[PDB]
Order: structure tokens, then C-alpha cells, then sequence
RNA sequence: CCCGCACAAGCGGUGGAGCAUGUGGUUUAAUUCGAUGCAACGCGAAGAACCUUACCUGGUCUUGACAUCCACGGAAGUUUUCAGAGAUGAGAAUGUGCCUUCGGGAACCGUGAGACAGGUGCUGCAUGGCUGUCGUCAGCUCGUGUUGUGAAAUGUUGGGUUAAGUCCCGCAACGAGCGCAACCCUUAUCCUUUGUUGCCAGCGGUCCGGCCGGGAACUCAAAGGAGACUGCCAGUGAUAAACUGGAGGAAGGUGGGGAUGACGUCAAGUCAUCAUGGCCCUUACGACCAGGGCUACACACGUGCUACAAUGGCGCAUACAAAGAGAAGCGACCUCGCGAGAGCAAGCGGACCUCAUAAAGUGCGUCGUAGUCCGGAUUGGAGUCUGCAACUCGACUCCAUGAAGUCGGAAUCGCUAGUAAUCGUGGAUCAGAAUGCCACGGUGAAUACGUUCCCGGGCC
């Protein structure tokens, strides 16, 4: 992947740190049953103005060793290519080829 | 065809695993990702001492890795100091306590990975790749191998037309599981590109 | 479509603009890149010019458009026919 | 009671790892319900092998992940001593509960 | 027999045969036969006619026949007059909910007509 | 003092064990016709005792789990054939000749990589 | 190339159970049993012979070969033909087929 | 239709 | 002369319909790029609303979004306002630490300059690596010797035999290497060990629930062993290798399935995973943003799903799985809702808790061969949930609607057994988004006379 796009995902890790309780209040308020209707438009309105990529949804789970946005594996935080090249130098504890 | 990778068929049979640590799919690619930059850090680091495998274990929270090399004096240093810059940079990178230990190999010329790391460094002083790989083919019979094959792609001379090369002595039984078959490669960036090394030295059965 | 719990959906620099455009009176097309926004009935009577990816659609905004996303009264796609 | 729960992606390391437990326990006067194996978790993963389509070219990978259950009852004064003093080999995770 | 401006079939169970009625389908129909205090599985020529009266009044609380045609038809034509996504696609002739076009929409655009 | 069989088939395990008795048959609690509905499962439970003319000679304890109807059938069948065989060791030639000794190894086939199925392989077009 | 049933539970024939396979349609063996018994009682009843002595009348008639393949391509033949007709359900297809 | 349609499945 | 679902014998499909999906084409501001006979076309993509994103339109930046170096200002930061679609501008508050040699640095922010950074830009016909393919086909070679002026040959051919250059026998060859086989995983039988979170035969108790005391038997778990060798027997065979049959045995002749892919072939695929020679761009081919597009639709092709019904549909009742997943997670019970769901809130990092009704089946009833009580496309109305956000373009629910379709021309595909066929179940990716993919059990066939023919291949 390209410098630029890993450095998207890096921003977006970050924001959603920073905003991750403030977002969680007002998406409470929203969804609260017994909150009133005034409370429950003005959080709508808070929302959307912090920034979109502190929005969790907008990151994309990239390969640690190249920045693949495409066949990841969560267990190894790699795409299926960095995978299958650690697998077979013995770097992935326990990971071997499966018969059955 | 496409062959196996020779030491991930055998993981388990006959050969171990680089890493040995267990952890939760929480801890599991955060561990993989510090093994992977703890072991980019070594090999840049080590480039001229001969290093053939680097071994992590996560023994409780820390780390221990074993350096295995055919010059254990200049990873060393003077009375542990350039291991002990290792281990401050390596806990640092890990992110926990960090052990470094050392283990010699005794026989440069039988390790896949210091022959084939041998090779490339001839073909980036432009060495003939044909010497270069009937030297390391010599060597590893005299030594006591049951068999070495060396296998050399790219440019070779710098041509204009890639072509594969490669020499075999005395047994490589690849699909023969309980072959302690030792593989590796290495790649020599060259004026007109990457040629890519493969060394498999059988050292017998079991 | 949206829950009905969470009330219909608007951006907020949108609200801003159409209110400050009725209390104004002022009748000039209000520019916006917010086809997700709902039309509400305060909006009756604007011109808003909703970005289709590469202009401004004049939306003469009726009673009927309301409920309605801004986006479905300007058309994304050019299209005349293959045999045409 | 303790509980000691073993895990391990080798059952040769996880075997050694019991081993030890035991002959602490009953080194130190303390019963020991012996080592139950539990059911070994294999986690499995195809991941297609070409970088570029070939969509029926692929690997298939498991991890094992071996489990132990050892109970120590009637823990005595330096049971737990000589338990929680006691590096288990690198590989093995060692859970215990009181 | 004749109930909403049609006949209803006689030899059929009361539950399958209310939904001959445009509007009027399983979930309605068992319902209809609820509140009349009719079994579903009683024939429509086995009922009598007071029994009949009484499903004319269950099927008068909804929508049917051609009040259901000519609401479903100004629903249509509101959306074709407004000129919204939805509108332009009736206009067309062509799927309204998303679906592809690529291939496939045969029910909206009909039989196949060669280039 | 009673006679106990292990039987398989397919994902199936059964635990049979035999005493004298009457006739009586118990799988999980359940009569026999109560636990099977099926003539065929019947027929394959009753088979060994039939074989061997002990259907009211004795009483079957039956428990079974695991896979389906044939699989559990099968697996019973299997069970009450070794039961026997402990209860009387000269019954196997004859049991062993009605193929009743043989645990089935017939088992579901693995899918595969690039097949629908185990065999099944996806549609080719040439042209 | 290049280089056995077992007997129905009701009768106890490997004419009988091949049949019922033969009937059989997506391994709903169960299904094909009940049909083939539900025909051969119409059967039976009909001509007042035996459900397996009334089986072998109506082969007698269709096969066509090697003994095994006749028996084979008869069954084949009854289910097609019995498939083919317009009776209200596979048991009475059947059954009418076979007399 | 459409205005008290909004104004009454909604509300500030 | 031989072999392979290659044909034949069979069973079920595709080709017709609707829909899903990929591709071509056409269209478009853009419909991003790549894959192309078998071996591209549910392929890279294990999951495009925004993001992803590579494309378009417009708004913006220029040592830079991402590094190191130097200098000069600042702790970091946090809260907060206005303008703006946002990028980004202006502000306004607040805070003033940690190293202390109390010399100063270390963070970590700004700004300036330029060495540089940056490029999913081009070349897969400059490359590495990785992959497809012939093909898991039985081949492919070498040393030494010998033969030939020599290219070469022999071995490796031949007589038997095998799944096999498998093995025996003969033989100017004698040996060897890479392949075959074996060693590895799994499945079928048994034994030993351990016995909870799994187990319940006997026993005591019991509210009847392995529920309780217990028990360690059995199922099961998973470590270690045993077991199959053509070993035994017979007949055939060249006093052979082997073959055919039999016994015993859970298993019989490679028991079943997997992993395992020789030398090479196609300048095959991939510079867009990554790496990399060369070339090219550098106030732009780099970088940031909002909105659009990748979902377009006269059309053509490929792969699928659902059907066309009665071996079925519907209703009610009621059996029997396996494998797997789970902490920004799986979420019970209970209450509310027709329902999707909602509220409340246990338990569980799990043989314990949760996902989690298996469905086909079976019993009873009903429909009665109809475009139907078949089919479930399409469309209207009303909702739910995820998510800043479902207009373009989500999944799901409810009410209504109820299309084509009556078993599909030429042709063509899969499959030899727990297979095909059919029935559900789970997982990866993933906020959400499978008819795809990967995996799991349930039920469970037909047929194979044969090798003339068609396709691919082997030996002479
Ligand atoms: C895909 N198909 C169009 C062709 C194909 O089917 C084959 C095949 N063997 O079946 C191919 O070989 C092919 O895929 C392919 O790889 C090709 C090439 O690689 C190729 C070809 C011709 C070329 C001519 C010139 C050059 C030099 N470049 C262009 C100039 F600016 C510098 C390269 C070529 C090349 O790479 C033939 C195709 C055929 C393909
Ligand atoms: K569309
Ligand atoms: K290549
Ligand atoms: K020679
Ligand atoms: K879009
Ligand atoms: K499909
Ligand atoms: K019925
Ligand atoms: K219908
Ligand atoms: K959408
Ligand atoms: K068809
Ligand atoms: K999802
Ligand atoms: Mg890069
Ligand atoms: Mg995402
Ligand atoms: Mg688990
Ligand atoms: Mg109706
Ligand atoms: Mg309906
Ligand atoms: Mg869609
Ligand atoms: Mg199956
Ligand atoms: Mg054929
Ligand atoms: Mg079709
Ligand atoms: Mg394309
Ligand atoms: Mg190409
Ligand atoms: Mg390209
Ligand atoms: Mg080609
Ligand atoms: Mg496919
Ligand atoms: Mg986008
Ligand atoms: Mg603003
Ligand atoms: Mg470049
Ligand atoms: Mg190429
Ligand atoms: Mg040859
Ligand atoms: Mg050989
Ligand atoms: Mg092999
Ligand atoms: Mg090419
Ligand atoms: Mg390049
Ligand atoms: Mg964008
Ligand atoms: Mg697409
Ligand atoms: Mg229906
Ligand atoms: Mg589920
Ligand atoms: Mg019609
Ligand atoms: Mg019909
Ligand atoms: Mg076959
Ligand atoms: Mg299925
Ligand atoms: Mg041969």
C-alpha cells in the first residue's frame, strides 16, 4: 500500500482513540429510551460534527508488514501472503500445514 | 512445479518452530508484529556477523532471543558491550524485559541460510556465479554433508534474459519428511536487479 | 430507512443554513453537498442546489418532497439509451 | 482447591509441564487429582497461495492448542509456595484458581 | 359467494378463498375469519348468508378492490410526478429497489429485445 | 451380572448391555418403537437377537448417541452383536458371518478445496 | 472400467429393496418404502395373490440380458412408466402400473 | 400527507 | 500395447424461466486497475454506502500525508468558539510538567531552507519471490564403462508383473540421483494411563433433573502403546516377481481420506501484496477534503440460487447430529413487540456459559392436479437494526401484491460409495452487508458388459 494509505489508517486509529468516550455518551443519549426528544436531537447534531474518521467503522484492518487492505487474518494481523511466508520459516508459534 | 517449502513442511517432524511462545488471539498478532520488528532490527544490525536464525521465546512477560551465529566474539564485543546495546534496543522495541542469548554455529559451510548469504555476497562483488556456487556445493561435502543443492535465478552475469541455475551433490530428498533437510534463501541486489539464492543441505534422516 | 427512535436524519451546517435562509427571506439557491439530509418542512418553498458529483441540481423544495433525502431529486448517472 | 489449567501449542512441552506440577504437589505432602486432558482446540486457516487469482491454489493451516486441568486438593502450607515459585518452560500459559 | 364486487370460489376453504379479494391475503383472510366467528376450513358454499353479511362487514375495515388499485396508483404517480430516484425508475421502466441492471431486471424490462 | 458392547457407525456410539430377561429393550429410556419410528431402524436393532434366536431369552439397556436414525440403528446393532459375543463366544462365527461383527468405517468424506463437495466438482464450460 | 443389497424389513427380498432404491429419489429412503408397500397392499388386494408373488408377475411381463440386468431394466421401466401417468399419487401410480 | 406525515413520526 | 468418470453403463445437472454473481459490450464526468481456450469470467476481492478507493467533479497543499538531518520559537496537551461541504482558516481559554551537572537536554508541537521524501506511474518481454498448468502423469537424468568418424546410443530396451522406471528375470552394462513407495496428519478396532467442566453400570438417596451422595465401570476426552506384513493357507506362475481365492481379523492386499507436485513446458500469471534493474512525474503522475463512481443497461457469455409441485405445499405434534466461534465479544432468563427487534440483565476467555429450533424425518390433518393452498419475481405501504450517514447503494421484518415458470433445442457438465443426490449446521472476511468461499454432520442411491469410438496421457 502506499505511504499515504497507511498513514489514513494510522490518523483514523488515533481520532478514534481520542473521541472514543465522547462519540460512546452521545450514541447513549441517542439510544436512550427515557431521554427527551430535545437531548436526543442535539446529541444527532454533536455527533456529526466530530470528525468522521473518529468513527470506528472507518478503518480498514491493513497488513502490519505491507498495508494489504485485503485478505487479512485478525488472529495474525497479516494478509494471507505475510501468512503463508512466516508460516513456512517457522515464525508463527504452533501454525503448521493441516491434513485431516 | 511449485514445491513445498521445505522447512514448514517438516515444522513439527523434524524441525522446530523460530518462535515458541503461546498467547490469546488479544496478544497473538502483537507478538508476531514485535517478533517481526525485533528480528528486522537483529538482521540489519548483524549484517556482517553471520547470523543464522534468530530464536524468540516469551518466557512470563519478557522476552529471550537466541542469536545463532557463526561469530558469537563480534556479536559479543568487549566484555558484553555491543550485546548489551542489542538488549536495551530489543526491550525497547518488545516493549518488555529482553534476554539475549548467544549460540555458535560451529559449521558455517553445512547452515542454508550463512551459505546462501555467502552466495549473494559474492554476486554483489561480482563474483561468477558458477565458482560461487560450486565452492558452497565443495565446502558442504567436505564437511559432512549427505547432500547439498544450490540454486541461483536472475540476471546471472548480468544478462539480459533471466535463467535459473543450479548444482546438486550426494542426496536432497525433499519428499522424504523425516530428512533433516535445512532451506534457505537470500537475495543479492545487483546493477541489474535481484538474483535470488535457494540452498537445501540434507544432514540424513531423523 | 432510519429508526424512528433517533428522528430523521440532517447535517447540521445544512439546519443552520436553511434557517438563517427563512428568517432572512432570502430566495438565492442554497448550495450543499448534503444529499443524505431529509427534507423538512421548513425548507418548503427554498431552491436548494444539490451536488450530483459534478454540479449544483436546483431543487425547487414542494410539500410533497417532504421525508425525502435531498439525493433523490438529483440524479448521479447520465444515461439516453444505447440506440440513441 | 487449586486449579491449574495448562495450554500449550505442543503437547510434548505441555506433558513436561504437568509432570513438573504433580511431582511439586507431591513433593510438597499435597493430593493431586492427576491430569485431565481436555479438549484440544484446533483452529484452522486456508489462505489462497498465489498473489494474484488462482482462487483453488491454497494452504491449510491449524494451530493446536493442547489443554491440562490439574486439581490440588488439600493444598498444604508450602504447596502453593513451591507452585507459584516454579518457571513453567517457555511456550506453556499456566493459569491457577483459588 | 359475493363479497367486495366479486365472486368468491364456493368449493374452496373460507380461509383460501377471501383471498380472491385484491387486499386480501393469508394473514387478512384468517383474521376476517377470526372476527367473524367462522372456521378457516368451512366452505364458502357450505356457509349461510347472515354468515356471508358478516365477512362483507370484516372485509369493509380495509382497503380492497379498487379503492386498493387507485390508492397504489396515486402512489405511484406522486412518486413519477415528483421526479425523485424512485419516480424516474417507474418512468423508465426499470428495477426501483436497487437491484442490478447489468443483467437480470427481466420482470421490469420484459422479454429480451435484440441489438 | 450382565453382558456389555460397545457399537459404532458413522458418528454413532452405543452402550448395550444384556441380561436375561423376557424381551425387554430400553434405548435412552424409550421402547424400542417409541424410539425409532422407522421399520428399517426396528428390523437393524432386532437383527443379532433374531440371528441367534434369543429375542425373548433377553432384556436390552440401551443407551445410544450421537449422528442420525441409521447411524444410532447401526450403532445398536453393532453394540448387542459384541454384547453377545461376551454373553457367548461360540455366537461370533455366525454373527461374524451375517456381517454383524464388522464396526462399518464408512464415514463422510471431507469437502475439499476447489470442489462443491467431497467429489462433486464445479461445472466447466469448454466454450 | 479399464482394468450387494440387504432384503426390505417387511418381506425380506433384495428383489423388493432394489426396488425401493430404484423408486428412490435424493436418498429419502423412507419415502420410497412407504410408497412401494402402500402399492404393493393395493396390489395384493386387487388379485387376492401375495405383495411379493404379484411383484414377480408384473417383472415376468416387462423384462426384456444377462438375469440381473433383466430384473434391473424391468424395475427401471415399471418407475418410469408409473412416473409418466397421471394417477393422483406415486403408491396408485404404481400400483396401477404394476397390474 | 407528507408534512404531517414528518411532523407527527417525529419531533424536536 | 496400456491408463484416467476419457468413453460406455448409470444417476443428477447446465442449456429454457425468475433472481444472485462475474465477464464482455455499450453507456458514462467516472463507470479504478488486474485475470482471457483447457489453465480468465461467485477469479486478485476472506465481504465497494462513507471509509476501503487506486477512478470522476470540484475545493485545496507544496520539504510535503509518510522519514532522517539543521536552525529558530515554543512543554505536552486539553477545553472551546466562529467561518467553511470539509480539507482548512482565524481565534479565545487553560495548562507550563520531565532530565536537573540545576549545564541543559528528552520529548513532542510549530515555522524556515534543501539534501530529500512521495508515486496502486510504465516495463511480468529487464527481475526476485510467489502461483497456475501438463499431472501425483511415471517419468527425468548422471558417473564410470562400452559402442559409433560423429550428432548420439546403452543403462532406461526386452520376457513377466504393478497404482508406479513397482518388482522379478534376462541383458555391455555396472551403479547412482531426482521422482514412485515409505517416514507425516486424519479415520476404522483394541489396550494402558488420567477422570473434570465430560461420564452414570452398580449402590444409597431423590423434588425424577447425573439432580444428590458417591462410583471410575461405560460413552468420551488425549497422551502412550498394540494392530495389516501378501504374514498364514491354497491354486495359478517361469523352482521368480506377482496374481486369484480362502482363513482369521475392526480392518486385506496402497483398508478409507489428506498433505506431499520430479527434470521441465507455456517469454503462462502477478512491477497493484511485497521486493527490485531501468525509465518516467516532482507547486504534481505526490498530498488533503466533500460529493459522485466502481451498483450504469438496447444487449451477449460464464458460474450459481430458487422453482415449475402431490416422492409435494401448508398446519399441528414430535425424534436423532457433527463441526465451529466468542470480550469494543457470544449474550441466557424475564418483560414488551404480529415480527425484524427492544428493555432489563445472568453466565462465559469456555468439555462448565452463550451463539443454538438441526433440517430433511416421523405421526395426524388438510389441499386434489389447478398456473393451484405450486412458484415467490416485481411493486405499493409500514417498520427494525448497524452505522457520523443506508437518496444514489444495506440487511432484515410486517401487511398488501402475486411475474416468468407445466422439467427446458442443438449441445454440454459432475460423479464409481458413505460417492452422487438431497437436508440442514458452522467459520473466515466483517460496524452492517453471502445464493460465493471454506468447513461440518444427517439421509443415502444407480451403474460399470466392456475399450471400438471421443478427450488427455504413458511405453515400444
Ligand atoms: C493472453 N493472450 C493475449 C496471449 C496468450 O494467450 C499467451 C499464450 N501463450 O497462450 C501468451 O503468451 C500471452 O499471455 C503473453 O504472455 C504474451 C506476452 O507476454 C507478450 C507477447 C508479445 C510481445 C511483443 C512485444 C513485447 C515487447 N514490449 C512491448 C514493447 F513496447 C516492449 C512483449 C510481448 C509480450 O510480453 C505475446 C503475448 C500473448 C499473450
Ligand atoms: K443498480
Ligand atoms: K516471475
Ligand atoms: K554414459
Ligand atoms: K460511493
Ligand atoms: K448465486
Ligand atoms: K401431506
Ligand atoms: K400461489
Ligand atoms: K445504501
Ligand atoms: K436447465
Ligand atoms: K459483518
Ligand atoms: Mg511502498
Ligand atoms: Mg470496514
Ligand atoms: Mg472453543
Ligand atoms: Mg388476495
Ligand atoms: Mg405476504
Ligand atoms: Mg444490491
Ligand atoms: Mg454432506
Ligand atoms: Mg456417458
Ligand atoms: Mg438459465
Ligand atoms: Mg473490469
Ligand atoms: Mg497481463
Ligand atoms: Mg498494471
Ligand atoms: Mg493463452
Ligand atoms: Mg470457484
Ligand atoms: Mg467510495
Ligand atoms: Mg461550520
Ligand atoms: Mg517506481
Ligand atoms: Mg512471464
Ligand atoms: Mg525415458
Ligand atoms: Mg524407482
Ligand atoms: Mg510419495
Ligand atoms: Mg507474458
Ligand atoms: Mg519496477
Ligand atoms: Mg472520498
Ligand atoms: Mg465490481
Ligand atoms: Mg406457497
Ligand atoms: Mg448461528
Ligand atoms: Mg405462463
Ligand atoms: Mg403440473
Ligand atoms: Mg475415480
Ligand atoms: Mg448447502
Ligand atoms: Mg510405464
Amino acid at each position: 500500500a502506499k505511504q499515504s494509505m497507511k498513514a489514513r489508517e494510522v490518523k483514523r486509529v488515533a481520532l478514534a482513540d481520542k473521541y472514543f468516550a465522547k462519540r460512546a455518551e452521545l450514541k447513549a443519549i441517542i439510544s436512550d429510551v427515557n431521554a427527551s426528544d430535545e437531548d436526543r436531537w442535539n446529541a444527532v447534531l454533536k455527533l456529526q460534527t466530530l470528525p468522521r474518521d473518529s468513527s470506528p467503522s472507518r478503518q480498514r484492518n491493513r497488513c502490519r508488514q505491507t498495508g494489504r487492505p485485503h485478505g487479512f487474518l485478525r488472529k495474525f494481523g497479516l494478509s494471507r501472503i505475510k501468512v503463508r511466508e512466516a508460516a513456512m520459516r517457522g515464525e508463527i508459534p504452533g501454525l503448521k500445514k493441516a491434513s485431516w | 512445479g511449485q514445491k513445498v517449502h521445505p522447512n514448514g513442511i517438516r515444522l513439527g517432524i523434524v524441525k522446530p518452530w523460530n518462535s515458541t511462545w503461546f498467547a490469546n488471539t488479544k496478544e497473538f498478532a502483537d507478538n508476531l508484529d514485535s517478533d517481526f520488528k525485533v528480528r528486522q532490527y537483529l538482521t540489519k544490525e548483524l549484517a556482517k556477523a553471520s547470523v543464522s536464525r534468530i530464536v524468540i521465546e516469551r518466557p512470563a512477560k519478557s522476552i529471550r532471543v537466541t542469536i545463532h551465529t557463526a561469530r558469537p566474539g563480534i556479536v559479543i564485543g568487549k566484555k558484553g558491550e555491543d550485546v548489551e546495546k542489542l538488549r536495551k534496543v530489543v526491550a525497547d522495541i518488545a516493549g518488555v524485559p529482553a534476554q539475549i542469548n548467544i549460540a555458535e554455529v560451529r559449521k558455517p559451510e553445512l547452515d542454508a541460510k550463512l551459505v546462501a548469504d555467502s552466495i549473494t555476497s559474492q554476486l554483489e562483488r561480482r563474483v561468477m556465479f558458477r565458482r560461487a556456487m560450486k565452492r558452497a556445493v565443495q565446502n558442504a561435502m567436505r564437511l559432512g554433508a549427505k547432500g547439498i543443492k544450490v540454486e541461483v535465478s536472475g540476471r546471472l552475469g548480468g544478462a539480459e534474459i533471466a535463467r535459473t541455475e543450479w548444482y546438486r551433490e550426494g542426496r536432497v530428498p525433499l519428499h522424504t519428511l523425516r530428512a533433516d533437510i535445512d532451506y534457505n534463501t537470500s537475495e543479492a541486489h545487483t546493477t541489474y536487479g535481484v538474483i535470488g539464492v535457494k540452498v537445501w543441505i540434507f544432514k540424513g534422516e531423523i | 430507512p432510519r429508526s424512528l427512535k433517533k428522528g430523521p436524519f440532517i447535517d447540521l451546517h445544512l439546519l443552520k443554513k436553511v434557517e438563517k435562509a427563512v428568517e432572512s427571506g432570502d430566495k438565492k439557491p442554497l448550495r450543499t453537498w448534503s444529499r443524505r439530509s431529509t427534507i423538512f418542512p421548513n425548507m418548503i418553498g427554498l431552491t436548494i442546489a444539490v451536488h450530483n458529483g459534478r454540479q449544483h441540481v436546483p431543487v425547487f423544495v414542494t410539500d410533497e418532497m417532504v421525508g425525502h433525502k435531498l439525493g433523490e431529486f438529483a440524479p448521479t448517472r447520465t444515461y439516453r439509451g444505447h440506440a440513441a | 482447591r487449586i486449579r491449574i489449567r495448562l495450554k500449550a501449542f505442543d503437547h510434548r512441552l505441555i506433558d513436561q509441564a504437568t509432570a513438573e506440577i504433580v511431582e511439586t504437589a507431591k513433593r510438597t505432602g499435597a493430593q493431586v487429582r492427576g491430569p485431565i486432558p481436555l479438549p484440544t482446540r484446533k483452529e484452522r486457516f486456508t489462505v489462497l497461495i498465489s498473489p494474484h487469482v488462482n482462487k483453488d491454489a491454497r494452504d491449510q493451516y491449524e494451530i493446536r492448542t493442547h489443554l491440562r486441568l490439574v486439581d490440588i486438593v488439600e493444598p498444604t502450607e508450602k504447596t502453593v509456595d513451591a507452585l507459584m515459585r516454579l518457571d513453567l518452560a517457555a511456550g506453556v500459559d499456566v493459569q491457577i484458581s483459588l | 359467494a359475493r363479497i367486495a364486487g366479486i365472486n368468491i370460489p364456493d368449493h374452496k376453504h373460507a380461509v383460501i378463498a377471501l383471498t380472491s379479494i385484491y387486499g386480501v391475503g393469508k394473514t387478512r383472510s384468517k383474521a376476517i375469519l377470526a372476527a367473524a366467528g367462522i372456521a378457516e376450513d368451512v366452505k364458502i358454499s357450505e356457509l349461510s348468508e347472515g354468515q356471508i353479511d358478516t365477512l362483507r362487514d370484516e372485509v369493509a375495515k380495509f382497503v380492497v378492490e379498487g379503492d386498493l388499485r387507485r390508492e397504489i396508483s396515486m402512489s405511484i404517480k406522486r412518486l413519477m410526478d415528483l421526479g425523485c430516484y424512485r419516480g424516474l425508475r417507474h418512468r423508465r421502466g426499470l428495477p426501483v429497489r436497487g437491484q442490478r441492471t447489468k443483467t437480470n431486471a427481466r420482470t421490469r424490462k420484459g422479454p429480451r429485445k435484440p441489438i | 451380572n450382565q453382558y456389555y458392547g460397545t457399537g459404532r457407525r458413522k458418528s454413532s456410539a452405543a452402550r448395550v448391555f444384556i441380561k436375561p430377561g423376557n424381551g425387554k429393550i430400553v434405548i435412552n429410556q424409550r421402547s424400542l418403537e417409541q424410539y425409532f419410528g422407522r421399520e428399517t431402524a426396528r428390523m437393524v436393532v432386532r437383527q443379532p437377537l433374531e440371528l441367534v434366536d434369543m429375542v425373548e431369552k433377553l432384556d436390552l439397556y440401551i443407551t445410544v448417541k450421537g449422528g442420525g436414525i441409521s447411524g444410532q440403528a447401526g450403532a445398536i446393532r453393532h453394540g448387542i452383536t459384541r454384547a453377545l459375543m461376551e454373553y457367548d463366544e461360540s455366537l461370533r462365527s455366525e454373527l461374524r458371518k451375517a456381517g454383524f461383527v464388522t464396526r462399518d468405517a464408512r464415514q463422510v468424506e471431507r469437502k475439499k478445496v476447489g470442489l462443491r463437495k467431497a467429489r462433486r466438482r464445479p461445472q466447466f464450460s469448454k466454450r | 472400467p479399464r482394468r450387494k443389497i440387504l432384503p426390505d424389513p417387511k418381506f425380506g427380498s433384495e428383489l423388493l429393496a432394489k426396488f425401493v432404491n430404484i423408486l428412490m429419489v435424493d436418498g429419502k429412503k423412507s419415502t420410497a418404502e412407504s410408497i412401494v408397500y402402500s402399492a404393493l397392499e393395493t396390489l395384493a388386494q386387487r388379485s387376492g395373490k401375495s405383495e411379493l408373488e404379484a411383484f414377480e408377475v408384473a417383472l415376468e411381463n416387462v423384462r426384456p440380458v444377462r438375469p440381473v440386468r433383466r430384473n434391473a431394466l424391468a424395475m427401471r421401466w415399471i418407475v418410469e412408466a408409473a412416473r409418466k401417468r397421471g394417477d393422483k399419487s406415486m403408491a396408485l401410480r404404481l400400483a396401477n402400473e404394476l397390474s | 400527507g407528507r408534512v404531517d406525515r414528518f411532523n407527527k413520526r417525529f419531533n424536536i
